[PDB]
């Protein structure tokens, strides 16, 4: 009977901490590479 | 669109305005003609102090000379654009460090030729022009090394990305000081360009005209000074920016080109570059081809004032008061050469 | 010189910057 | 008797006629505004001609309002689902054709008023180009009346 | 555009499943599920009034302030060299601000014609009271909406108005008359409200 | 013994009749003049010859209001489910084919235009490639026209 | 019987072989006017040989509007949910493929002009790749086909 | 008799009127210390005449601070629909409004403070912006005690 | 027996193959295109021996083609919901690994001819790459074809 509390908790919990997963690993990856006195070096 | 109506005022409002209330102080017309009217430099610092410009000139010497008057002017303009830039946030603080770097390239130019002629760096530095200075001390106390001035400029320096069109520091030593240079210049107006173009919006509008005209000139003045020299077709077609409206077919045809009569005909097929070209009579005692290009240049700065929410204010500012030194420089010239004749081949500004 | 278009339109916005400035005040 | 939320879709359709031809006037005017005063400290004289892609957006403006008190007007609290659907229709055909006339005419009038600025032949033009883009808005008017008055 | 691509990906995803899930229910022959009524009806009339008062105030607010910075940093930066702007373009932050007061105005006039029910079954609560939130809801939007586009519009116009007159005193008087056709917008948009409001009776 | 939100599908395709293409008609008459605003302050005499991109943007929100009339009188209380599908369909297909010819006849008139200030024999082949622009909202609306009178 | 929504996926299939069919031949069409318009500075006697990539946009264009023709004459009140599917495959067949080979032929016709320009030998391998992108649209119509006469 | 879970939009309205006016305030009190840092370098004399926006950012998280303690000291348990809708959009109102202001304050003020830098006349023309920019927010404040005593 | 909606799947499977196949076939062929243009106006003569590259986005979109009139010849009413998700599932394999390999072919066959048009002996090493990225589609068109006749 309280499947509309639960089906909102699931959806809505794993949507944030999915959302939360792809921020942080897209700021990781976008991460500024800090090397950037050693580009110039190499290249 | 991009509606920059919305954003733009957040950061750069303030700077927007300040830039225009500087524009209106540059030189109108009728204060040409009142500087024109004047018969010493004496006098034309009297003049010259009803306008904007003000007190700039009065701790100086009472024997005024061209030289000083345009490291005043200099001066001037370095203030209010470092001023500027010290006010200017991300997006036109690039903007700005884009239109420095146009003085980093003469003055990274100077650099090497100094060095290859083993003069000292600290020595060359006061030449340099203020708003391109190598305030990096990576490229000072080199000892001489070209090798290390070349480290020195691709480690501290933003001249490192248009340093990657040269192969290596062995080219400062083998190719001349003239097509470092306008390769370098070439570089730097194609990221101008890019940047212009990826900032979009009223900005790429008004300013991808100016950087268009630009290139096209450039590669106007460059086939038509390489005529008669040992740069080859081949080496003088690598210096032509691919920003002008040139790029298909025009820049080839240009680099084909073998005289004077050839790159008038290509110039014919773009109407504006047309009219340029026929005024440019080239003979004594009328406009010359650099001089319409400066008309047009400074008709081009004008026109980036009827936008408003963009960056090219300050681009076209910056240039225009160029203009505007230049004009005085030269008012004072003619003054101290007595050539009255020549004084009206200043071109104006609003 | 009097200029009866001019005249006319700066009446018209005379008229309603009252007329609108009555209710916005 | 007729549903509880039938008011519903004739209510939103006279908002989205109101805020969708107020957003395309309102940027109507703030493009043409921005265009003539950048322009004026040029050429001061073309003020009061080069006012006339605002009074366009103005326009556009008054055709939203209209149909939107028509719906105001027309509308009950126990309106069949047809005539509620009829009003959002009319609300949303007035309001974003507005809001594409706006678009354009504040292009079109920024655009034709620093031309003038630059050559004052392409006055005419300019108010070709503004009528043809001030007749979208009209024609969004025209579509919104037959759906609210049916 | 970290944030743009954010928003971006939540748009698109979004409405992919708002497809799919419309594609569902009509296929799997289960639309009577989709009870827009059910929603519109159940859904609390006090939670559609309450948004159209808050929505009339604070987007009207959001407007005034919009065009309040915009038109102020122009007047600021002109002023370092021209300070009449500061004294003489303050009209163009009044506009502005009047959007805000037709917000405020409009909030109280919604507001005046909210009461409880007593009712929870719809068929108790009425025509009457459902259509006096769905109405409340639609003239906060109105106002609100309007105000917003109109004080951003006047922003606009008041900047460029101030970056005008730095240059040439006698342009803001003909400048000014743009900033009265954009404030036109805001009194179009309290004019709709009043209308729809005007026979909206809660109780 | 219809559903009595039948029609709601059926406004929306008059609505989005309208709507799109006058969406397309102002991306179209903004970008040509925005393109004969540039190109008139060196060859103005060349302004009516260019307007045609602005005509063309023009036929293509005619067509989206004749759609959007014949749906609008099609309309009715007692729609069934079929004809108000058949309208939306209609109104769909009408305003979108109208709103890509008019994206292209924006980017083709704006070229255009800007080119014929510089190759006066670029005039024709702009005409013929406007020409095909407006097929396509003409495709449009005859889908729409056949999906509308069934 | 049948489910009335079916008719709502049927035209949802002629209004998609419309409305992407005319997205891609409109893309087409303007890439490729672009870059006539900016190869005709220099080369004018090429302005009509170099409308091939206009006419093989308009192809597609075409293509579509034979997919939304036939749906729209298939379409009547009792199409089982099945025909209705079989209509919606083949219109976003027809209309997506064509949307496809739309883009193809803008850049391509779009590179060859600018090639042409310079080169005149490119103008067979130009018209070569032009009928490759053009038989996905072929391609898109043929499936279109085979799914609506079922 | 009322939901169990009437009084969550009260919750939510008092965090609303606390969270969006502090989020405004620290972008005002941000922008103006921006400002101020930029412009001291070189004036340090008007570091404590300049810190008045930073002042009107706190005023608007007061406001905001004082709707929340309103709402939530009215939060009972029988809160019924009605007052809990209410004070949702109590709360609403004010943190948006003084979010905006906020907004508003901290540009006007982080350009004020460096006009005021060059410019010493620019003092009392930023005060008087700065004024209107907070009654804004106040204005959201005067609304929302009209709404949560309603 | 079988529910009426099972024959959707089938049809967005022919659908998928036919589309995404073409959509990787247009992009490969857009790309070569483009390289071909560029190269062509130092090295004419290589045109005919660098058409490869759209040879093998037509090859993927051929593949797409069979899929998708396989499925749409295996389509009846009375399909299984297992027959229809295998034949969305083929439709899906076939029409996201040519988009794949398209993309693929697109990349390599505008890098390798640049390159050839420098480099002579790049031309053996560009054909060896581009039918490592067809065994891609033709590795989809293998999935395609064992689920769609399973
Ligand atoms: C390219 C993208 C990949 C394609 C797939 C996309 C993801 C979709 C899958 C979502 C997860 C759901 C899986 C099934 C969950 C169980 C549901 C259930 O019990 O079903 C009962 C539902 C509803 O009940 P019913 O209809 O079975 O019961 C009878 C009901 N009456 C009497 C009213 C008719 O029906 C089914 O049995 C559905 C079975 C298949 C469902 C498969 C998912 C549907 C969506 C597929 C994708 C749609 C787009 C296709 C084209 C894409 C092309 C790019
Ligand atoms: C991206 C921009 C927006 C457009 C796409 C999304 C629009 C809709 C998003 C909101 C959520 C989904 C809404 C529909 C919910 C289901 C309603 C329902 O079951 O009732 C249906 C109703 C009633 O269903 P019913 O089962 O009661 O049938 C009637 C039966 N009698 C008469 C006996 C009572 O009828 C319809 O079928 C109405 C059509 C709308 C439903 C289909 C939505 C389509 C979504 C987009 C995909 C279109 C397919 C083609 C793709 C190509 C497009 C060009
Ligand atoms: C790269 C490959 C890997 C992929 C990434 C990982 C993804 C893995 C999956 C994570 C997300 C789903 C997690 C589990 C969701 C279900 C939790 C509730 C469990 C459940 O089914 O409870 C039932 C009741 O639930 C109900 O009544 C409601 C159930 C419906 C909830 C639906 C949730 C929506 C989806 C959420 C995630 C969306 C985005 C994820 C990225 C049974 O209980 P009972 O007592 O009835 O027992 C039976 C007697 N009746
Ligand atoms: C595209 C592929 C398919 C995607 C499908 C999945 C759904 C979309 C998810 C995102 C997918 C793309 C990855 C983006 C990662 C997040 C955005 C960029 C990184 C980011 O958030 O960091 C900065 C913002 O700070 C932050 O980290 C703040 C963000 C957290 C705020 C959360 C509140 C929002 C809640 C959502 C509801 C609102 C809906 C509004 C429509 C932005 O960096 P920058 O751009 O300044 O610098 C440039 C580089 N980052
Ligand atoms: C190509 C793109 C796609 C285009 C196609 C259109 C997509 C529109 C998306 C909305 C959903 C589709 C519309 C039709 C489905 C409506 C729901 C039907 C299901 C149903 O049986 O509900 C009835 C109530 O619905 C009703 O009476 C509701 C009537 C209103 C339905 C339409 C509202 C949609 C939302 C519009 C918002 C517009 C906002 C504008 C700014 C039952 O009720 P009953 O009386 O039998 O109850 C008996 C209880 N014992
Ligand atoms: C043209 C715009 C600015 C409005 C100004 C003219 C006004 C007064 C006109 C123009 C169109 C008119 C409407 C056109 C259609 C109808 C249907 C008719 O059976 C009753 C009157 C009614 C509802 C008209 C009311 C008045 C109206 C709105
Ligand atoms: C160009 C001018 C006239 C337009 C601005 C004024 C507009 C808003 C006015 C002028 C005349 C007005 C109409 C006059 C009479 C009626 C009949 C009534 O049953 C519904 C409203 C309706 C149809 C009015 C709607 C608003 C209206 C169209
Ligand atoms: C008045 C000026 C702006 C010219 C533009 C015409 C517009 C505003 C008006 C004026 C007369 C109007 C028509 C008058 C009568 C009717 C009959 C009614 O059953 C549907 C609307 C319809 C068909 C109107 C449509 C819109 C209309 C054509
Ligand atoms: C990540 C973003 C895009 C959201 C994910 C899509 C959502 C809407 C999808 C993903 C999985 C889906 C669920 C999968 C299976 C079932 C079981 C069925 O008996 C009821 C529906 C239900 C519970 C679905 C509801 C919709 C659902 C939750
Ligand atoms: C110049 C004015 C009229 C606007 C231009 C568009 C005109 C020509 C359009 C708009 C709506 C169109 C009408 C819409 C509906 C019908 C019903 C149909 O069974 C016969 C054609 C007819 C009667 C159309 C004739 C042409 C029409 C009047
Ligand atoms: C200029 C454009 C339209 C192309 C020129 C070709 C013309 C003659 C073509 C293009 C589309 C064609 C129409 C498309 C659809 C139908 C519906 C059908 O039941 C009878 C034929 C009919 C009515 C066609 C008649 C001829 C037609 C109008
Ligand atoms: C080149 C010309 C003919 C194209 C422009 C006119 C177009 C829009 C006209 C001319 C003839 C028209 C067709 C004539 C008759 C009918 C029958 C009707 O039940 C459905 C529409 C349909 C099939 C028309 C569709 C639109 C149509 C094709
Ligand atoms: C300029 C070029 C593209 C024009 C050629 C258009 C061609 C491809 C079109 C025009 C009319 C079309 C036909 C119209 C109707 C039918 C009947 C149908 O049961 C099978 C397909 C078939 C036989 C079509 C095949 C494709 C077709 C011949
Ligand atoms: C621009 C021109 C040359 C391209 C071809 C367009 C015309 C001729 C096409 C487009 C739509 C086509 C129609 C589509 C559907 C049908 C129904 C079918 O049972 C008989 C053929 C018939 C009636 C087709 C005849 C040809 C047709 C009218
Ligand atoms: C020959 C090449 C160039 C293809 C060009 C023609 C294509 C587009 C069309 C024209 C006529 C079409 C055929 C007409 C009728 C039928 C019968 C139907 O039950 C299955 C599809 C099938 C067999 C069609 C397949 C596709 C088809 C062959
Ligand atoms: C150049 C392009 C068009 C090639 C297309 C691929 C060809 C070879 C494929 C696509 C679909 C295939 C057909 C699909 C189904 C059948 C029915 C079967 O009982 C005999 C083989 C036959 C008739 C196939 C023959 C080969 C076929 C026509
Ligand atoms: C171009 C070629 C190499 C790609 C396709 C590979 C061939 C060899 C594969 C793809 C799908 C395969 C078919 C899939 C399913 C079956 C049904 C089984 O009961 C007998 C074999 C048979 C009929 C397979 C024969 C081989 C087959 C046709
Ligand atoms: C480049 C393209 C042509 C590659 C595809 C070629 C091969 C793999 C295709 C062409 C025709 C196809 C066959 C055509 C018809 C049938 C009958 C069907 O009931 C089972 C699959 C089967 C037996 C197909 C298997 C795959 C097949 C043999």
């Amino acid at each position: 009977l309280e499947y509309s509390v639960v089906f909102n908790l699931v959806l809505w919990i794993m949507t944030g901490l999915a959302l939360a997963v792809i921020i942080t690993s897209y700021n990781i990856w976008n991460m500024d590479p800090g090397y950037d006195s050693i580009i110039y070096r190499m290249t | 669109s991009f509606f920059p109506e919305l954003y733009f005022n957040v950061d750069n409002g303030y700077l927007e305005g300040l830039v225009r209330g500087l524009k209106a102080g540059v030189l109108s017309q009728a204060d040409y003609l009142n500087l024109v009217q004047c018969e010493t430099l004496e006098d034309l610092k009297l003049h010259l102090q009803s306008t904007d410009y003000g007190n700039f000139l009065a701790n100086e010497a009472s024997p005024l000379t061209v030289s000083v008057i345009d490291d005043k002017l200099k001066e001037k303009m370095v203030v209010e654009f470092r001023h500027m830039r010290n006010h200017a946030y991300e997006p036109l603080a690039s903007f700005l460090d884009f239109i420095t770097y146009s003085y980093m390239i003469d003055n990274v130019i100077l650099l090497i030729t100094g060095t290859l002629h083993q003069r000292s760096i600290a020595e060359l530095v006061p030449k340099c022009h203020p708003l391109g200075s190598f305030e990096q001390m990576e490229a000072v106390n080199i000892a001489q090394t070209p090798a290390e001035l070349y480290n020195a400029i691709l480690v501290d320096t933003p001249l490192a990305a248009f340093f990657q069109d040269c192969i290596s520091e062995q080219d400062l030593d083998e190719m001349n000081i003239e097509i470092i240079r306008n390769t370098l210049y070439k570089a730097y107006l194609e990221s101008f360009y890019k940047f212009c173009t990826l900032l979009g919006g009223t900005t790429a509008d008004a300013m991808c005209p100016i950087l268009e005209f630009e290139a096209d000139r450039r590669a106007f003045i460059i086939t038509i000074n390489s005529f008669g020299t040992e740069l080859s077709k081949e080496d003088r077609a690598k210096l032509f920016p691919h920003c002008g409206r040139l790029y298909p077919e025009g820049l080839a045809q240009l680099a084909r080109a073998d005289d004077y009569e050839q790159v008038k005909n290509v110039a014919d097929y773009y109407p504006e570059y047309k009219l340029l070209f026929e005024g440019a009579g080239s003979n004594p005692g009328d406009k010359t081809l650099e001089d319409r290009f400066f008309e047009h240049e400074v008709k081009l700065n004008k026109l980036a004032f009827l936008n408003q929410f963009h960056f090219g204010v300050f681009y076209a500012f910056v240039k225009l008061k160029e203009q505007e030194c230049r004009n005085i420089v030269w008012i004072a010239e003619c003054i101290a050469q007595r050539h009255r004749a020549k004084i009206d081949n200043y071109i104006p500004i609003f | 010189v009097f200029d009866f278009g001019d005249t006319m339109v700066h009446q018209a916005i005379h008229t309603i910057e009252y007329c609108l400035g009555c209710i916005s005040n | 008797n007729n549903p509880e939320y039938s008011s519903f879709f004739g209510v939103m359709g006279a908002s989205s006629a109101m805020v969708f031809s107020a957003m395309g006037a309102a940027y109507g005017t703030a493009k043409s505004g921005t265009g003539i005063a950048a322009m004026s400290v040029m050429r001061p004289e073309l003020i009061m001609k080069s006012i006339i892609p605002v009074v366009m957006a103005g326009i556009i403006a008054i055709y939203g309002l209209v149909v939107a008190v028509l719906i105001a007007n027309s509308l009950t609290d126990g309106i069949t689902l047809y005539r509620s659907f009829l009003q959002l229709g009319a609300g949303l055909s007035v309001g974003l054709s507005g809001l594409a006339a706006g678009f354009a005419i504040g292009i079109v009038g920024d655009a034709g008023v620093r031309g003038t600025a630059q050559q004052p032949r392409l006055f005419v033009g300019m108010i070709l180009i503004l009528i043809f883009a001030e007749v979208l808005g009209l024609y969004g008017l025209i579509v919104a009346l037959i759906l609210s008055t049916k | 555009t970290g944030l743009e691509l954010l928003y971006l990906g939540i748009f698109v995803a979004f409405w992919a499943c708002m497809i799919v899930v419309g594609i569902c229910y009509t296929i799997f022959d289960l639309g009577f599920r989709f009870d827009v009524a059910w929603f519109l009806t159940e859904t609390s009339p006090f939670m559609w009034s309450n948004l159209g008062i808050g929505l009339a105030i604070s987007l009207s607010v959001v407007g005034a302030a919009w065009g309040i910075y915009i038109t102020g940093s122009s007047i600021i930066g002109g002023g370092v060299k021209a300070p009449r702007i500061k004294t003489k373009n303050l009209v163009s932050i009044i506009f502005c601000e009047a959007v805000a007061i037709y917000g405020i105005i409009m909030a109280i006039v919604i507001s005046n014609m909210a009461e409880p029910f007593s009712a929870t079954d719809p068929k108790a609560i009425g025509h009457r009271n459902y259509h006096a939130g769905y109405s409340m809801f639609g003239a906060g939007l109105t106002v609100g909406l309007s105000n917003l586009f109109c004080g951003v519009c006047v922003g606009i116009v008041g900047s460029g108005a101030a970056l005008a007159d730095a240059q040439n005193p006698s342009l803001f008087v003909k400048i000014l008359i743009v900033e009265i056709f954009g404030s036109a917008i805001g009194l179009f948009g309290v004019i709709v409200a009043i209308l729809q409001t005007s026979r909206v009776k809660m109780g």
